[PDB]
């Protein structure tokens, strides 16, 4: 049960720079030791395998270093098309073990939500349906946390998130939550509030709004 | 004496 | 040249079943071990299956052993993975990848991979149904009951707690584009018991330990 | 006492595909040539596919033929049927059921037979959005700026596309990635941040464009 | 390339007869021909094969023979039990075809459906759905036809059924149609009417009503 | 190849 542990889980970096993801194993596995790339919504692509090897195609500034419980994958001079998520990985003869992934991502500043608050529309509502939807918008770095309550009830099971990609202008993302509930049910309750944590906000943000105004 | 997957894993061999 | 391609994503109910498969171009899966991972969405990814050569052995993740089973067609080039006792953990996209290298060891990396296909599963492994009343409106007057969006089958229906067995008819379930169930029970009585008689049906849906009493009145 | 059973069955939107896979108790189904049959809504038997002993020979009905692949595992007692390319008309009970007799012979009757599974596929490939206005109102707008936007619900397949008045409006845009419902249909939201001074002078349209059933719609995102 | 045609579609009898299901073959198949018994919802089961060898456990009056192109199946003394579906098929080592299966029914004489059509509940209606339902009751023999117009305008595509196995007490069928809508198409119109045809009719039978009265 | 899927080409009769 070899634990497969990557470092960083996210790494931040500049077109240009040179990075390093470390994977170290709980136990010594010699070289058996492969690294992938993989873009949101498209297939891993293997780039290095026993621990060093570089596939034919793959270009130089990708390296890979290591042996028993500690490997290294260093890019040289980082351009665009590199950032993307790297997977190292365990790989025995009928089994294998991945890292958690590292996402090498736009360097920037940190930067708190704006975050607005969306009661439903009355022409769903109408419908039978109750959407409520709360948007954070440009902020960095993408881990937030969101939280609805229902009369100071927290909710759990009834939303949705969505996350956007770095925004190619100023490297923020945004993010939209929706809950859900049946017209009836959301008939049954007064305030709705989303709240907000992240790193650059000083404390938590709560938008709220009163069913009916 | 039949190694099967489901709905219990029963192959008994260790890869060397 | 070397594809693979992944067919039978989908949504499911936890507790559900779904069988993935996945073909190939441009080589034989005969001499490779093939797998299956999966992309969870924190981001990272999940060896889930292997099945050796001539399908002797088969290996799993400790998440999913007991649960799914892999299988290979050499003769037609595919392999499956059956998954049952689905979780909620089990949401993720599937790929089906190969074990091989320009010349084949005995340990090669994952060097062809599907582009996956997205497997769904819902929180929910059933769903009580909502009961609505058929009201009724000479001599012979119809009433009952519908049984509108459940799951899984099935429920029963009985009449005032039984007593009323004459003129009954509950009808076979149907299943809606939603993928939810909806039945109808029906009576048929003298137009002259109406405001006299009271009629109540007895809904039970025994897979979500759900009972529900339905006065039917007319008007 | 033999027994089989059919695993896989659903809801399928023509074109799509689906897998069936059949387990069984009490026997080995190396010896068998294994089928499938089904029943249509009509009631009467339909033989879909056979496959040999040794997966040497399979053979299909040839309504079928092209789209399906009936496969075996006789190691661990599994059957196939891989359904591709689906059509309203393969709306049935499927069973797996084999070949056999108290002794094998050349050719044997179907001696056991699955339950069955239902496998229903609908005439709707596609299905359009509802689109929702996410009105500007003062839980919306906080100094300077104001967001607003539309939620579009749903659809099927994906994607859908959404332009802000035409192409005229593309700062502080951002449309969200899908997500799949418990009901197994999409939905999305596209908002943009604008400046509150400008709610009642300046209209917003969010343009959406679904190609998979080619429908568009255009809705006008207003105060209150 | 060998087609199994079998017949009659449907068979009306009585408890104690002695009935014959033809089958017959587009060629001959000697004697590579099986019948099979199905109830509602269940798996089919094999009761005869080779043409006229019974199955153990299968009672003796079931008998089977015919070759060649013509094929019977007889049952003498029909018990409650044999009421069921009866499929023949022609099977060879690797394929096989089936005939389009023969309904064995409890003779009665014709009755004409009782109709009644229902309006959405306000309850339902309130969740943004609208269910109407037509019941065509204690009916006899088995086919019928529902035709739903709204606004005198045929529906399509939008309206599902089911039919109950035949009744203990007076041996018709019933079956239930229900007309799927949106709450907001609904309120677009008025009449709602589900048109019955049967042969106990002298012609097709309406009934409808109009929204709101 | 025998193959059953795009294209039946199974060529064998039994
Ligand atoms: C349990 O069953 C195991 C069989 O599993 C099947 O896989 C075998 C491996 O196939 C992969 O690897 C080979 C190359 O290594 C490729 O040719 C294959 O294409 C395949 O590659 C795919 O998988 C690998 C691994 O995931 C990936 O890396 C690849 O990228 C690719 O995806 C396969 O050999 C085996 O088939 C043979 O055996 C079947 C019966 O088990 C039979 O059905 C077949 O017909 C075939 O039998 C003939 O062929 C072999 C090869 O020439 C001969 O050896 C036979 O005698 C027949 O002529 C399956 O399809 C099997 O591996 C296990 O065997 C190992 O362990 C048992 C006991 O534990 C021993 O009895 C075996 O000798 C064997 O040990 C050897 O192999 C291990 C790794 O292969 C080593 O770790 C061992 O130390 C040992 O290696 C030494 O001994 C050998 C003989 O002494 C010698 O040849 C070696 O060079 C070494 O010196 C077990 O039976
Ligand atoms: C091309 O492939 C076919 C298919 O081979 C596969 O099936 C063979 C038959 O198995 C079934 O019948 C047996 C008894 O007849 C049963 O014992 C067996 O369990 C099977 O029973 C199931 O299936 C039948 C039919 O659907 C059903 O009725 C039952 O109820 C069961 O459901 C089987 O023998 C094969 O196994 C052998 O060969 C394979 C090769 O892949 C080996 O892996 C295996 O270990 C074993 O040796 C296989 O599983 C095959 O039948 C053909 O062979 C015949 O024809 C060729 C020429 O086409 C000849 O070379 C050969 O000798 C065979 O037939 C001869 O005899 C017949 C008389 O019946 C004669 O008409 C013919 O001309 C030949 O002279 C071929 O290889």
């Amino acid at each position: 049960a070899v634990v497969m542990t990557q470092s960083p889980s996210t790494l931040s970096a500049s077109v240009g720079d040179t990075i390093t993801i470390t994977c170290r194993a709980s136990q010594s596995i010699e070289t058996w030791l492969a690294w992938y790339q993989q873009k949101p919504g498209k297939a891993p692509k293997l780039l290095i395998y026993k621990a060093s090897t570089l596939k034919t195609g793959v270009p130089s500034r990708f390296s890979g270093s290591g042996s028993g419980t500690e490997f290294t994958l260093t890019i040289s001079g980082l351009q665009f098309d590199d950032f993307a998520t790297y997977h190292c990985q365990h790989y025995a003869g009928y089994s294998a073990t991945f890292g958690q992934g590292t996402r090498v991502e736009i360097k920037r500043t940190v930067a708190a939500p704006s975050v607005f608050i969306f009661p439903p529309s009355d022409e769903q509502l109408k419908s039978g349906t109750a959407s409520v939807v709360c948007l954070l918008n440009n902020f960095y770095p993408r881990e937030a946390k969101v939280q609805w309550k229902v009369d100071n009830a927290l909710q759990s099971g009834n939303s949705q998130e969505s996350v956007t990609e770095q925004d190619s202008k100023d490297s923020t993302y945004s993010l939209s939550s929706t809950l859900t509930l049946s017209k009836a049910d959301y008939e049954k309750h007064k305030v709705y509030a989303c709240e907000v944590t992240h790193q650059g906000l000083s404390s938590p943000v709560t938008k709220s709004f009163n069913r009916g105004e | 004496t039949i190694x099967r997957s489901i709905p219990w894993y029963t192959y008994r061999w260790l890869p060397n | 040249e070397v594809q693979l391609v992944e067919s039978g994503g989908g949504l499911v109910k936890a507790g559900g079943s779904l069988i993935l498969s996945c073909g190939v171009s441009n080589f034989r899966i005969s001499a490779h071990t093939m797998n299956w991972v999966r992309r969870v969405p924190g981001g990272g990814l999940e060896w889930v299956a292997s099945i050796s050569t001539s399908s002797t052995y088969r290996d799993y993740a400790d998440a999913v052993k007991g649960r799914f089973t892999v299988s290979r067609d050499d003769l037609e080039d595919f392999v499956y993975l059956q998954m049952h006792k689905m979780r909620v953990e089990d949401t993720a996209i599937y790929y089906c990848a190969r074990k091989g290298s320009d010349r084949l060891s005995d340990n090669d990396p994952f060097d062809a991979w599907g582009p996956g296909t997205v497997v769904t599963v819902s929180p929910a492994s059933t769903k009580g149904p909502s009961v609505f009343p058929l009201a009724p409106s000479g001599g012979t007057a119809a009433l009952g009951c519908l049984v509108k969006d459940y799951f899984p089958e099935p429920v029963t229906v009985s009449w005032n707690s039984g007593a009323l067995t004459s003129g009954v008819h509950t009808f076979p379930a149907v299943l809606q584009s939603s993928g939810l169930y909806s039945l109808s029970s029906v009576v048929t009585v003298p137009s002259s018991s109406l405001g006299t008689q009271t009629y109540i049906c007895n809904v039970n849906h025994k897979p979500s330990n759900t009972k529900v009493d339905k006065k039917v009145e007319p008007k």
